[PDB]
């Protein structure tokens, strides 16, 4: 019901009712009366460059049934601190990779081939490595890795999973490494085909006259439609695969329990706690009110390790608190 | 038969731009080197016939290339072999050849791996294997 | 940008790392690139290298002229290690100077021998003689 | 080719080649032969718990080609860098001794260029590091920058009667004219004992290398350096040669477990000294930090409010120390 404006905005206003039949509106302005026309049933009300003037109250009143529907449009007088992860977008004009991501203050986009950084926000060299891309800005620094499978290189004996929420764009690089050039890639989900609008193939030499080949996948807003398993394979390379899970909420999954140790000022420990969580987490270690930030590292098995090591053989409880956009938690641990 | 010519996957990568614009870096631009100056127009064979030609020329110019600008033409004449891979006859007596700089080699070339490039895995090119004179 | 006339360095202008920026210019050169040399230079164990040097630098500006963005660079720091020839006021070449074509691999090499040679002298001497060009 | 092999421990050892195809092998271990098959290529010896009898000379011969391998099988000191101009040309050489033999890695301030002979000695910050089982032991080469901004405290350099003198002096200028010049006890150095080399920067700029160096110190040696240039500011350096290694340090406490306090310590000492702070058996080493103005300062905070005896025990290759410290 509260719609936040942004300067000179040119956006569109429509709401829906499912009832599509014949049904007349009559729109009620910030004091002043206005005539409709919509589609069955949704109605609407669009404006290009909404000025101080077109905003505030209103008000959209319906007959079949005597619905009325009211509005309240407010301006940007206040403009909030945020860090949003970096997002992937295939520039249109040719064969490289764009980095889009969101925060107050605008942030430094640097994108990590690994170790080399290269501070672009465009990517053309999308050649193997470890590719991650890092935004940096007062708040700190979010990054979004972009998802590899290796063809050439060994498999990773647990058969990744990947999670994303609903709208967000999935992206999945497939590379392989062969002696010639005679061999291709391709992609495909468990007993569906993928889209033309969802595949692109780029292609290098390395070496002693070597090619490598990278097969892209991509979808612009997923849905709980393209979740499912995807598979990689090149006519001459092995099979690899990985699955993908829709997300509604942001999730940590953590065994909480909240341990009790104890050790003597003589011996070298580490109070360490496993978690899957998606987004990546933001995490805290607590103790007697000093709260110190951790390296929250990831396991690769199929969860991310975090761990505190400056104990200082100082005893009590250390409270390890983390969260991420949609999801909190919170693990004590004492210490003898 | 071993009279044939074709490509099952694309033997031009996407970045031989790069190798090209790198190797013209460290280039004295009007070396000399040659062009056929006759070649028949065939929209099929022609830009396959001087990429065999450039490619026979970056072998040539290896030869007396100094230890690092051996690398860079190696890099490029990576992204031309693939021509070597057919049984291209010897020039014909009727083909002229022309001095050009070596800067107007490489751009042809270039040129000519973007125009073949939507084609080369389409197309049978058996019929190149013998250059023709205009 | 300086000056001439009466030829003497009182400070080394040969670095001891030109060696260097030659065998790097060199490794991206296509070693039998048209230059040329004085062929009738006259014997002057004094002035000979210089004079060379004077000519090899004549050809490091024209090189330039027609090198890509990164061979500027090889060429222009293999210029410096040589360009205070022109802290002198060296008389054009005579007449009488014939030039033969040769490699630029060979003006490489011959600029390396000049600047060893011209090493421990470079200080010592008065190059003021130099600055005609003899047959 | 060295194993170095720690009490009865039970490891697999493999080489392969690349190039796999139908080629075999034979292994010859210590004086008596041994029989292979191996993977497609890649063979292998694999042992669990090495007995002192399972060690020693390992060869393994091959044929597609005929090849052959040879493997030394030991069971389970570190001092610092030394320089040395090759005699050979303007280049820098890093004499590090070692029980491992250890990586010997030059870093140029960060460019770490592992070589033990350096031949680009020009600017930044030239330090040269020894890495074995022991650890990583450093010798940074003392630099004098004319062109760079001045330093406080007449820098003092401290060393042991018979080590390697090693002072770097550097210089930038615009143009090449410019000279440098070593003066110790206000005199013209030794011919054997100076170096000069030369290069260009940037815009036709020039860097001029001008050290100084000692084969074998001595108590004539030690003196204030200074090294001025015809274009820049005359800064020096006092040189502190010692016949033997030493250590030069210059007590009762008592506090309430309310207070905030750490022990100190100030001390001159050459080399670098390995420190310990030891209280009722329970020793933890020390932040051996330096103070600059002519001595390092070491210090101790985790009192734990403890009371009694805490001694703090300091030494170094030919010296040792030790001071008592009460508290109440
Ligand atoms: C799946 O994608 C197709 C093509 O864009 C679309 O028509 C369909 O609605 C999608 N399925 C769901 C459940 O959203
Ligand atoms: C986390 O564990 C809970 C246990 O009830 C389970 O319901 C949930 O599916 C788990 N989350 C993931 C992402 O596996
Ligand atoms: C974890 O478990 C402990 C012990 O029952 C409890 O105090 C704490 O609230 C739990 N934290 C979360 C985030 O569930
Ligand atoms: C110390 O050694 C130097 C070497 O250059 C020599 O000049 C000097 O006379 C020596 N001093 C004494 C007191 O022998």
């Amino acid at each position: 019901a509260a719609v936040e404006v942004d300067v000179s905005a040119s956006i569109t206003l429509q709401v829906l009712v499912d009832a599509p039949g014949n049904i007349s509106c009559l729109w009620v302005f910030k004091h002043s009366s206005l005539n409709c026309q919509p589609h069955f049933g949704v109605v609407s009300m669009v404006i290009l460059k909404m000025t101080e003037t077109q905003a505030g109250e209103y008000l959209l009143f319906i007959q079949s049934t005597n619905y009325t529907i009211l509005f309240t449009v407010s301006i940007r007088n206040t403009l909030l601190y945020t860090l949003r992860r970096p997002y992937f977008r295939k520039m249109e004009n040719q064969d490289a990779l764009v980095c889009i991501s969101e925060s107050v203050p605008e942030p430094i986009v640097e994108w990590v081939l690994c170790v080399v950084k290269k501070e672009e926000k465009v990517l053309h060299e999308l050649f193997g490595t470890d590719i991650r891309c890092c935004a940096r800005n007062e708040l700190g620094r979010e990054c979004t890795r972009l998802f590899t499978i290796d063809l050439n290189q060994t498999p990773q004996t647990t058969l990744p999973q990947l999670f994303l929420k609903v709208g967000e764009p999935l992206w999945i690089r497939c590379k392989a490494v062969h002696v010639n050039h005679g061999f291709g890639l391709t992609w495909e989900l468990e007993n569906k085909a993928l889209e033309e609008g969802n595949y692109f193939e780029m292609s290098t030499y390395s070496t002693n006259r070597t090619m490598i080949r990278i097969l892209f996948a991509f979808v612009s807003s997923v849905a709980r439609n393209d979740t499912g398993y995807y598979t990689c394979s090149s006519s001459k390379h092995p099979s690899q695969s990985a699955l993908v899970t829709i997300v509604e909420k942001g999730f940590i999954n953590a065994t909480n329990s909240s341990e009790d140790y104890e050790i003597d000022q003589y011996e070298e420990f580490c109070f360490s706690v496993r978690f899957k969580a998606y987004p990546q987490i933001r995490c805290t270690w607590t103790f007697s009110r000093k709260s110190f930030p951790c390296e929250q590292k990831g396991l690769d098995n199929g969860y991310s390790i975090s761990k505190f090591c400056n104990h200082k053989h100082q005893p009590g409880e250390y409270i390890f608190h983390a969260e991420n956009d949609d999801a909190q938690f919170t693990k004590m641990f004492t210490l003898n | 038969m071993t009279q044939d010519c074709s490509f099952q996957h694309s033997p031009i990568s996407s970045d031989f731009a790069v190798k090209i614009r790198e190797l013209s870096d460290y280039l004295l631009q009007d070396y000399p080197v040659t062009v056929a100056s006759n070649l028949q127009d065939e929209e099929l064979c022609g830009g396959l016939w001087r990429l065999v030609l450039a490619q026979r020329w970056m072998e040539r110019l290896k030869t007396v290339a100094g230890s690092k600008m051996q690398g860079l033409l190696e890099r490029v004449n990576t992204e031309i072999h693939f021509v070597t891979k057919c049984a291209f006859q010897p020039p014909p007596s009727c083909l002229r050849f022309v001095q050009t700089n070596i800067s107007r080699l490489l751009q042809e070339t270039s040129e000519q791996l973007v125009a073949l490039k939507p084609w080369i895995t389409r197309q049978n090119f058996s019929r190149c294997l013998e250059l023709q004179c205009q």
